[PDB]
């Protein structure tokens, strides 16, 4: 199905205590294959997938160069942001970015996207089109104008639409034995007594890939969405990912209540009664 | 792959 | 200068079983700055061997990260995790559930 390509950056400036701490880290929908820090040892662009290995020894060196250019840019954003917003030299201030891109079953373009962050709140962003800017506030602004002289949309947009997408596909066919495989999730079902007349049933997602999911509780067939409990799809660490969601429901009326699992690993949608 | 380089804001 | 508090979550990564090694896992989530103090408590004292995943966000600009240990669960060994935040006036504690 479709696929992604996405690069997250964060800069958060230590003024008076040491450099900004630099972190970038880029993922192949679900799945991260590299990472950079600057607190680390070999002040590298570090592999965080097996198949990233394929590559060569250019490889390393050119996204060691280029993630060091990346951490130089926004070196120079905390300070330029600072004097923006006219803030103390004093405090930490926190710069986010993020760009990628989607293409199709067949591997092709869909959309490319880059944004941009302050302090966790949008500032400036390529709208759709690959060719305009959103600007936050009045200062975003200012930048968007620079950007306009330097033409970085032109700039973005070859690269969203060339450069994004080859090497996607490419880590696409590499990863190929894990990638583009899709991992079910195992499910199952568990009722605790909870009140002297209620139970509580809670649905059990595990161990799938993509993170994508849904579970959603049906009472006879209708969706039950105001009287349940639902957790934030959550890492397990080994790859795959975790989920459940848990609906009150009046004891020895069980019967009554399904859980449906919506996944791209199955089939069709699964659906679970006590 | 990462973008060549990212202009200054 | 928006602040946002953590979420808590402390799971295994596979289902629990007393005496066979297994991941103990503390996923926080949501929050905004990025500097936060994490720790695996064992019967309420810290554990050392826990390792992080590299920072990254969600589409809002929150933050995540994953701390995680492996271990071998036990019917005496209590386990949670202690979570300070700027947001937070008190380390919050969430203690390991098996059933959730």
């Amino acid at each position: 199905g479709s696929h992604s390509m996405r690069y997250f950056f964060t800069s958060v400036s230590r003024p008076g205590r040491g450099e900004p701490r630099f972190i970038a880290v880029g993922y192949v929908d679900d799945t991260q294959f590299v990472r950079f820090d600057s607190d680390a040892a070999s002040q590298r662009m570090e592999p965080r997938a097996p198949w990233i290995e394929q590559e060569g020894p250019e490889y390393w060196d050119g996204e060691t160069r280029k993630v060091k250019a990346h951490s130089q840019t926004h070196r120079v954003d905390l300070g330029t942001l600072r004097g923006y917003y006219n803030q103390s030299e004093a405090g930490s201030h926190t710069v986010q970015r993020m760009y990628g891109c989607d293409v199709g079953s067949d591997w092709r373009f869909l959309r490319g996207y880059h944004q941009y962050a302050y302090d966790g709140k949008d500032y400036i962003a390529l709208k759709e089109d690959l060719r305009s800017w959103t600007a936050a506030d009045m200062a975003a602004q200012t930048t968007k104008h620079k950007w306009e002289a330097a033409h970085v949309a032109e700039q973005l947009r070859a690269y969203l639409e060339g450069t994004c997408v080859e090497w996607l596909r490419r880590y696409l066919e590499n990863g190929k034995e894990t990638l583009q495989r899709t991992d079910a999730p195992k499910t199952h079902m568990t009722h605790h007594a909870v009140s002297d007349h209620e139970a509580t049933l809670r649905c059990w997602a595990l161990s799938f890939y993509p993170a994508e999911i849904t579970l959603t509780w049906q009472r006879d067939g209708e969706d039950q969405t105001q009287d349940t409990e639902l957790v934030e799809t959550r890492p397990a660490g080994d790859g795959t990912f975790q989920k459940w969601a848990a609906v009150v429901v009046p004891s020895g009326q069980e019967q009554r209540y399904t859980c449906h699992v919506q996944h791209e690993g199955l089939p069709k949608p699964l659906t679970l009664r006590w | 792959s990462l973008l060549m380089w990212i202009t200054q804001a | 200068m928006i602040q946002r508090t953590p979420k808590i979550q402390v799971y295994s990564r596979h289902p629990a079983e007393n005496g066979k090694s297994n991941f103990l896992n503390c996923y926080v989530s949501g929050f905004h700055p990025s500097d936060i103090e994490v720790d695996l408590l064992k019967n309420g004292e810290r554990i050392e061997k826990v390792e992080h995943s590299d920072l990254s966000f969600s589409k809002d600009w929150s933050f995540y990260l994953l701390y995680y240990t492996e271990f071998t669960p036990t019917e005496k060994d209590e386990y949670a995790c202690r979570v300070n935040h700027v947001t937070l006036s008190q380390p919050k504690i969430v203690k390991w559930d098996r059933d959730m």
